């Protein structure tokens, strides 16, 4: 499973979510931006680690990180 | 009493040459596919 | 098989680390008592293949003299291709009045009995 | 105190300068192993003083023997693998303890002294107690280092 | 899921073919397995590194072995210089009749292989005379070999393994091993050069049966404890001396001559014999520094806490070092890799142009093989010794316990350290570059006479300062009313003297306008891989484009094609593109020294003079020129010796151009490939009865870059070491 | 091929300086040279490159001479399209100067 | 020569300029347990500095045998 993290930056764009290949983010209540919105990652073990949410992400730094990790046959993306 | 035979090279290279690659990669294999309990 | 030697006609000797292996031992003990008979006593394909998958689908002293007669195999195979004689003619130059390999590996075996216990 | 002023730490003479029995179960096989090292060194100057009196020492193993000395280690491995082994699955007064272990020790020293005596001046040690003793102020180990090639 | 590997569970659960590959690659990284600790990390350490020894003594004993046994050893001590080294009998059932003519060479029964490992040279100067003394040193040090091997079972053991205060203790083993591991044992060789090597070179048998009853010199010991050293300087080898034999021969062990025994062209036995003394007491002393349990000796953390200079120009200075560098077995790691790839560059510089064995220099293709081994090695070590740099940052680096040291200074400047690498190497680059292309325009044009030809006058003045006196400078050795002349010319200078005005040996070679240009090409590769290295180690932690390096670690592939795409963007990755300028830069430094030696040996060193200042030259008169008997190694009218030499030539260029398929193709192309392949397995009949166990994929990334760079460098090494064996020993 | 072709047909080409087809021997040995320019291309990523344009900028920083359209590595694809182009001009430029140079001189 | 003179000169003046002179620097730096001497001068100093009494010693009988 590849470890995915959201940090307090998020300022809820939604960009990462409808980047994301997989629907392994979603976006969440929150009160730390002005867009009431933060994003999680509660389905990390469907995720690839393609990072077109990092990709999507518009804040310096990141406000979303995935960190490649242990293979399992999800994250390689095999269909056999 | 430390010259090996005449006849020592027509063993001893097909020996580490085929015999042993052989035991070597069938144990290597067997021990790579095993399923842990 | 050793004094203060523990275990892991069995003895408790497995250095290395089953009811094949038994089994095994057995059927290699059989053929080494027989050949080792047929040496001492010295001075065909579907047949067999059949009596060999008949085996294969289906005492104490046996293994005994089963691994005594491995171990004389051994012996008569070693000092004929190093002595170029025969067991008799061994047997005479030995009575009456690879020798590096003898004196380290007995050494090497006692150092051995040695490590066990202190380990 | 084998100089004046060091208590002995944790034939006890608080001689440990270099600190190798610091450990409890460790020193107790360190002095069994004293013990057995001082054994053979007690035999083997018992073994010199007796050959020489009733071939050196170091030319001994060389001379002519029955199997001859191709074959007679492995006999010796045997023989004494049997004999230690025994021992270590083994493994009466102290005024005889300490006998036995100041003994060994002295030994011990005695047969280090045969080694690097016998090689620095290639004679008998009886020969060299006599050359000690016919000269003392002369013949000494400042003359057979200065004069080695004398004996030689 | 399955077990292996047992050090990753991780890995273990993987359903792939990565697994393999993964447990292959991530065995002997002990930091990264399940359930380590710091004890067991240093105690798995400590066996691998008896295994090492191990290894390293079975391999000597195999190299005396089949010398001892296949060889011509007591063939060629009579006449080394006619006679060819023989490693190894060839045993080769694919072999032809002529085949086996042409390898059975002379004197030999069958088919042999000619060594180039200088090991009949070194055994025959250390007092090697039969192969019987050869073979009890193979049994030696095979017995050595198990007992290495049997001492890292042993010290595995729960009753043998030590703690951590054993590993972290720093002055008692500086203090070990200065004092007995460099000094007793250089004693220890001095030892058997006076008792046994030089004897043996004076024609007289010193083996264990009479080395107590044999003198090493007529007064021994009288002089040692007199204080009366000279005398065993008195009588030293005579400029006749037949080597091996009593003729011209004389009776001092520990001279002070300079220069090379006349015969052998190699440097004397008793000048080697006092340096290895020289050097003996040095370390022993020295190993008396450090404060173990007695009170006395120096303290390496207070001497890093006081180093530390006034005016705050390196912050805190040295403080906090010991705690990093003694915790950190990547910066210790490091640290021992620079030293010892330093070390073998010297080694290989000093033996080509000091050539210590008997009648080395005369096996060129011995001397040309041991430099270029060397060299590889050398520079493989040190690209290590930055990658374990770099390993040291992303892991062991603590910020806090380093706040103002030189290590956070050298991270404060960076920047400035990659500017003025990548300035130097620019520099470097295009003038070097320039002048070469500039050059072949000139050598094109027909005018040889524009071309820019600077003269090494910087070098010519350091080799007058030596003793040179073919440039005219006549200053400090090469003037002959010097202070340094006149004082070191009553002893060591007259051989030196000799010795460096001798234009037939490569001590000093002559140099000019190529060997500028060279040396400046040698400049530019270092510099450049050395900006890669640099920049690798110090943008290790993050840069600007990746602030958070750190937290993927030191080999991940990427990050993304986010932020303009991020491709070999890890410290590894940097690492990886320095192998490439490493392996370009020894190609350099060693085209340069096999043509500037071949030219030596040939005798017209004005063809390496002229033609060294184009690349054209180069190119012709190197490559071209001296793979002429290669490639004619086998051919449609037969076949000879250097057949085994042309096939290894192709080999090398075939693996180097199969190593361009990794390096150029990557990933997805072969995952969609590989895709098609398991669907036609797994709907193909009669064969879709047998399945994987392991699902099919393609390499990773890493992987990829790997296994291209290794396929690279095997043909790269093979390459050039078949080109280099075939052309010096096919033309000498 | 690598003997009896390569090998003995590039003789004309190498030692065609001094008269007139020296041009091809110069185009030999540059086309050579941009074949082997365009593996750094092929072989490296466009990471390593940034963050060395990040080193060399701060040096431009420090002397008031970074540029205000800002320097860039060169995109993954451009980097391969420049490997190959490179590549592609080298190989053929280097057997169009050994064949032009060989039946030159042998025709 | 005289080399038991040229030793034990360069051992007793070595012995002596550790003893007197160097023993409180050589207390000061480094801030067998226990002598009768009154500035505990033990028998690792007294290894110490005749070492480098003997080996001064040699050097000067070497490079005297040497005469330069
Ligand atoms: C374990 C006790 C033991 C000791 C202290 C010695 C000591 C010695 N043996 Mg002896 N041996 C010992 C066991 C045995 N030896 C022998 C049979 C011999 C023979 C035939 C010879 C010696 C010789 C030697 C001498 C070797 C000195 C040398 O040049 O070293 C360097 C050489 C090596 C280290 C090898 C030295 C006095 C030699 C001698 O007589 O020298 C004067 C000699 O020729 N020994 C056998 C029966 C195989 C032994 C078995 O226990
Ligand atoms: C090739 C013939 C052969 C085979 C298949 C075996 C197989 C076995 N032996 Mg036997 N053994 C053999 C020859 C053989 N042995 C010989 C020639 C000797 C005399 C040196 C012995 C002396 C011996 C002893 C003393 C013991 C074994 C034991 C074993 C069992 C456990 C050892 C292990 O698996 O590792 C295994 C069934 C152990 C056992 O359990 O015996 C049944 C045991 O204690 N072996
Ligand atoms: C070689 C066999 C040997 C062994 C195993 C020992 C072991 C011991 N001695 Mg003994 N000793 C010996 C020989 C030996 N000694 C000799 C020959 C003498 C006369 C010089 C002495 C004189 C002596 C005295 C006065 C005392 C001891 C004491 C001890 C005990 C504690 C010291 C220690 O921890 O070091 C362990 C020792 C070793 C590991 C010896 C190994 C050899 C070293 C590493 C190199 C020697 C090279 C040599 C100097 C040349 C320990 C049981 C002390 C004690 O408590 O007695 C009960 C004590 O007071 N020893
Ligand atoms: C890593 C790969 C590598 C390989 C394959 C080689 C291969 C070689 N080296 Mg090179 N070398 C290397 C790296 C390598 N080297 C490095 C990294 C260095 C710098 C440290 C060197 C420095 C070097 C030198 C200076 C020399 C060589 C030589 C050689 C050649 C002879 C074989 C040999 O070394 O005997 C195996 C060596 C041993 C088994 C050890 C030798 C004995 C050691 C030094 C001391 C033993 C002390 C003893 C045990 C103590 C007893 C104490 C007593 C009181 C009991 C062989 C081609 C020699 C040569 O070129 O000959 C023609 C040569 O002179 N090498
Ligand atoms: C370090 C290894 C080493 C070893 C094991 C030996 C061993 C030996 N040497 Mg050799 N030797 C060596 C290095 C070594 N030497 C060096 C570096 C030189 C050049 C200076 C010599 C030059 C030399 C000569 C000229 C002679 C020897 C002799 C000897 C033998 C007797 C020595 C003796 O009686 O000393 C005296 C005994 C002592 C206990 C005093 C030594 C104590 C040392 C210095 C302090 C501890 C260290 C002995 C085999 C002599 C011999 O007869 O050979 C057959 C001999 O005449 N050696
Ligand atoms: C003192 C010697 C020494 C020691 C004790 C170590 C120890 C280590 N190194 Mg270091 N290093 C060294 C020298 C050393 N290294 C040198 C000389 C280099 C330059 C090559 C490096 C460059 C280096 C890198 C880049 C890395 C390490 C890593 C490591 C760690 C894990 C090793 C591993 O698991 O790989 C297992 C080893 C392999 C899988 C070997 C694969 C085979 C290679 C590619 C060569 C293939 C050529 C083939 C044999 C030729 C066949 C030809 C054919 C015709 C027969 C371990 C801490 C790794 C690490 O720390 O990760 C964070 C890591 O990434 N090392
Ligand atoms: C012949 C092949 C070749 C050449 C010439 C270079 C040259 C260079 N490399 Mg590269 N490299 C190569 C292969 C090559 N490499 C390979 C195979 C790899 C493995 C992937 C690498 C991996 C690599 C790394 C990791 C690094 C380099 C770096 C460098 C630069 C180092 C500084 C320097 O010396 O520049 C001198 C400049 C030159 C040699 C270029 C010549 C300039 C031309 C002649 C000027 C224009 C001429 C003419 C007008 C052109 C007109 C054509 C028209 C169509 C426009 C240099 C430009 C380093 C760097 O970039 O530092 C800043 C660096 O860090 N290289
Ligand atoms: C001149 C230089 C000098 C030197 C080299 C020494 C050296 C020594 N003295 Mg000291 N001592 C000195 C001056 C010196 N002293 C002076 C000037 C006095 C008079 C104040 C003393 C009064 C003195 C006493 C009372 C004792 C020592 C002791 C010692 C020994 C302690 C270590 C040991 O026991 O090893 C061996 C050591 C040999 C101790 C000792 O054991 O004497 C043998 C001891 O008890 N000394
Ligand atoms: C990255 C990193 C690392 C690494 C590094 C390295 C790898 C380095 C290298 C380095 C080097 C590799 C260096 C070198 C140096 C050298 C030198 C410093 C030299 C010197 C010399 C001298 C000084 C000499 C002089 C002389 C002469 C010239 C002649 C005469 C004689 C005499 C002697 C006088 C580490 C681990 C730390 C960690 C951190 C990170
Ligand atoms: C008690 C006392 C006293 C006395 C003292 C004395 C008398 C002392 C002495 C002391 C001494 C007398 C010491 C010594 C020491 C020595 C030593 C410690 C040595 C060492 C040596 C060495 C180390 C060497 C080395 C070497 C060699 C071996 C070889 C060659 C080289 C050399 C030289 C390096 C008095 C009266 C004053 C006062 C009172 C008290
Ligand atoms: C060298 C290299 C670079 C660095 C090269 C860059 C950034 C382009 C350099 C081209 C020229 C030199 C810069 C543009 C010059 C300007 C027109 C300035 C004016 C110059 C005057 C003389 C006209 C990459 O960005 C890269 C990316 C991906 C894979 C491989 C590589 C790669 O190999």
């Amino acid at each position: 499973a590849h470890i995915v993290k959201i940090y307090d930056t998020c300022i809820g764009c939604t960009q990462c979510v409808r980047a994301c290949p997989l629907d392994v983010l979603e976006m969440v209540p929150w009160d730390g931006c002005k867009a009431s919105q933060m994003a999680s990652a509660p389905r990390t073990e469907d995720c690839v680690g393609c990072k077109r949410c990092e990709t999507a992400c518009p804040t310096d730094f990141l406000s979303v990180r995935v960190y490649l990790g242990s293979e399992s046959t999800r994250s390689m993306g095999l269909s056999y | 009493p430390f010259v090996p035979p005449s006849w020592a090279p027509s063993v001893f290279v097909p020996l580490t040459g085929l015999v042993l690659p052989a035991i070597a990669m069938a144990t290597l294999f067997v021990y790579i596919e095993k399923e842990a309990p | 098989w050793y004094p203060g030697a523990t275990a892991p006609g069995d003895y408790g000797f497995d250095p290395l680390r089953l009811k094949w292996f038994r089994e095994a031992e057995l059927t290699n003990g059989r053929w080494a008592m027989a050949a080792v008979v047929g040496i001492l006593f010295t001075d065909e394909v579907a047949v067999f293949a059949v009596l060999e998958g008949k085996r294969y689908e289906i005492k104490l002293k046996e293994l005994k003299n089963g691994r005594l007669a491995m171990l004389a195999f051994l012996g008569f195979c070693s000092q004929a291709a190093v002595y170029g004689k025969g067991p008799i003619e061994t047997l005479q130059l030995h009575l009456a009045d690879v020798g590096p390999e003898t004196a380290v590996t007995v050494a090497v075996l006692c150092v051995l009995p040695m490590i066990i216990e202190a380990t | 105190t084998w100089l004046p002023g060091l208590n002995p730490p944790a034939g006890d003479n608080g001689f440990d300068p270099l600190g190798l029995g610091q450990d409890e179960g460790r020193l107790k096989w360190y002095a069994e192993a004293e013990k057995t090292n001082g054994r053979w060194a007690m035999m083997a100057v018992a073994g010199i003083l007796g050959q020489e009196l009733l071939p050196a020492w170091w030319e001994a193993g060389a001379k002519e023997y029955d199997i001859p000395a191709q074959a007679l280690t492995p006999i010796e491995f045997i023989v004494m693998g049997f004999l230690e082994i025994k021992r270590y699955q083994g493994f009466n007064s102290p005024s005889m303890a300490t006998k036995e272990v100041k003994n060994g020790r002295l030994a011990m020293v005695a047969f280090i002294g045969f080694c690097v005596q016998a090689l620095a001046t290639r004679t008998q040690p009886i020969e060299g107690l006599t050359a000690h003793l016919a000269d003392p102020f002369g013949k000494n180990i400042t003359y057979y280092l200065t004069h080695l090639p004398e004996t030689l | 899921h399955k077990l292996f590997p047992k050090f990753s569970q991780g890995l273990a659960q993987d359903p792939t073919t990565r697994r393999i590959w993964y447990g292959l690659a991530m065995a002997h990284d002990f930091e990264s397995h399940d359930g380590m600790t710091e004890e067991n990390l240093y105690q798995k350490i400590f066996a691998s590194h008896f295994g090492q020894l191990s290894i390293i003594f079975l391999w000597t004993s195999g190299n005396l072995f089949h010398v001892a046994w296949q060889g011509n050893f007591e063939q060629w001590v009579t006449d080394p210089v006619h006679i060819r080294p023989i490693a190894h009998a060839i045993w080769d059932p694919h072999f032809g009749q002529p085949a086996v003519e042409a390898f059975t060479r002379g004197g030999a029964s069958g088919p042999v292989n000619i060594s180039t490992s200088g090991v009949y040279q070194w055994w025959y100067t250390i007092g090697m005379r039969t192969n019987q003394d050869l073979y009890v040193g193979s049994v030696f040090l095979a017995l050595v070999s198990a007992i290495f091997l049997f001492a890292g079972w042993l010290h595995l053991q729960p009753n043998f393994q030590p703690s951590l205060s054993w590993f972290k203790d720093a002055e008692s083993r500086l203090n070990h091993h200065l004092s007995g591991l460099f000094g007793v044992s250089s004693l220890a060789w001095t030892g058997h050069l006076v008792h046994v090597a030089i004897p043996e070179s004076r024609g007289q048998h010193v083996g264990w049966d009479n080395f107590l009853s044999v003198l090493p010199h007529p007064q021994g010991l009288t002089p040692f404890f007199t204080g009366n050293w000279a005398a065993y300087a008195q009588s030293p080898d005579t400029a006749s001396h037949v080597f091996g034999t009593a003729q011209g021969s004389g009776q001092a062990i520990l001279t002070f001559l300079g220069g090379f025994h006349p015969q052998t062209q190699s440097l004397w036995l008793t000048d080697m014999a006092h340096h290895h003394l020289a050097i003996a007491v040095i370390f022993i002393v020295a190993g008396h520094m450090y404060r173990t349990n007695f009170g006395i000796g120096h303290r390496m953390q207070a001497i890093l806490e006081a180093h530390t200079p006034p005016s705050g120009s390196l912050g805190a200075g040295h403080k906090g070092l010991f705690d990093t560098v003694n915790n950190s077995l990547h910066f210790q790691l490091g640290l021992a890799l620079a030293s010892v790839g330093t070390i073998t560059s010297l080694v290989a510089q000093h033996m080509y142009s000091l050539p210590p064995y008997a009648f080395q220099a005369i096996d060129f293709t011995t001397q040309a093989a041991l430099y270029t081994h060397h060299q590889y090695i050398a520079g493989f070590i040190m690209c290590g010794a930055f990658a374990h740099g770099a390993i040291f940052f992303i892991r062991d680096y603590d910020p806090e316990q380093n706040k103002g040291n030189v290590l956070a200074r050298m991270l404060d400047h960076k920047e400035a350290l990659i500017s003025h690498l990548s300035w130097v190497s620019l520099f470097l680059g295009f003038h070097t570059l320039g002048l070469y292309v500039h050059n072949d325009v000139m050598q094109a044009f027909g005018t040889p006479e524009k071309q820019i030809l600077i003269e090494p006058v910087f070098a010519q003045w350091i080799q007058a300062a030596h003793g040179k006196a073919l440039y005219g400078f006549d200053f400090l050795l090469s003037s002959k009313t010097s202070a340094a002349f006149a004082n070191g010319q009553s002893l060591w200078l007259p051989g030196w003297l000799d010795a460096i005005n001798n234009n037939q040996n490569s001590l000093f070679l002559t140099i000019g306008p190529g060997d500028f240009l060279v040396h400046h090409a040698i400049a530019l590769g270092l510099h450049t891989t050395t900006l890669i290295l640099v920049k690798g180690a110090l943008d290790a932690r993050g840069s600007k484009l990746m602030p958070d390096k750190k937290d993927f670690g030191y080999s991940f592939p990427c990050d993304g094609p986010g932020r303009g795409g991020t491709c070999d963007i890890s410290a590894y990755d940097a690492f990886y593109l320095a192998v490439f300028w490493m392996l370009n830069t020894i190609g350099w430094v060693t085209f340069y020294w096999h043509w500037k030696h071949l030219t030596l040996w040939q005798g017209n060193v004005a063809q390496f003079d002229e033609s060294s200042t184009y690349l054209m030259g180069w190119l012709r008169d190197y490559l071209w020129l001296n793979s002429s008997q290669l490639i004619n190694g086998y051919n449609p009218f037969g076949m000879n010796s250097l057949s085994v030499w042309a096939w290894t030539f192709l080999f090398g260029h075939l693996i180097y151009a199969t190593g361009f398929m990794f390096l150029i193709s990557w990933r997805g192309y072969w995952q969609e490939l590989i895709e098609t392949l398991v669907w036609a397995h797994e709907k193909t009949p009669l064969a879709n009865l047998v399945y994987w166990k392991d699902k099919p994929v393609a390499l990773s990334i890493v992987q990829a870059r790997l296994v291209g760079l290794a396929h690279f460098s095997v043909g790269y090494i093979f390459t050039y070491a078949a080109f280099l064996i075939a052309s010096t020993s096919g033309r000498f | 091929w690598l003997r009896d072709f390569l090998w003995a047909q590039s003789s004309q080409v190498i030692q065609s300086y001094g008269s007139a087809l020296s041009a091809y021997g110069l185009i030999f040995l540059g086309a050579h040279f941009v074949w082997a320019f365009s593996l750094m291309f092929l072989f490296s990523g466009r990471g390593y490159w940034q963050e060395l344009i990040e080193s060399i900028v701060w040096a431009h920083n420090k002397l008031k001479v970074a540029p205000a359209i800002q320097p860039r590595a060169l995109s993954i694809t451009q980097g391969r399209a420049v490997g190959v182009a490179h590549y592609l001009l080298g190989g053929i430029a280097t057997t169009w100067s050994f064949f032009l140079a060989r039946i030159i001189s042998v025709g | 020569l005289d080399p038991q003179i040229v030793i034990s000169g360069s051992t007793a003046a070595f012995l002596a300029i550790g003893r007197f002179v160097f023993l409180g620097y050589q207390r000061r730096e480094a801030n067998i347990f226990a002598t009768n001497d009154p500035a505990g001068f033990n028998i690792i100093d007294v290894a110490g500095w005749g070492a480098l009494g003997h080996a001064v010693g040699f050097a000067v009988l070497a490079i005297n045998s040497l005469q330069g």
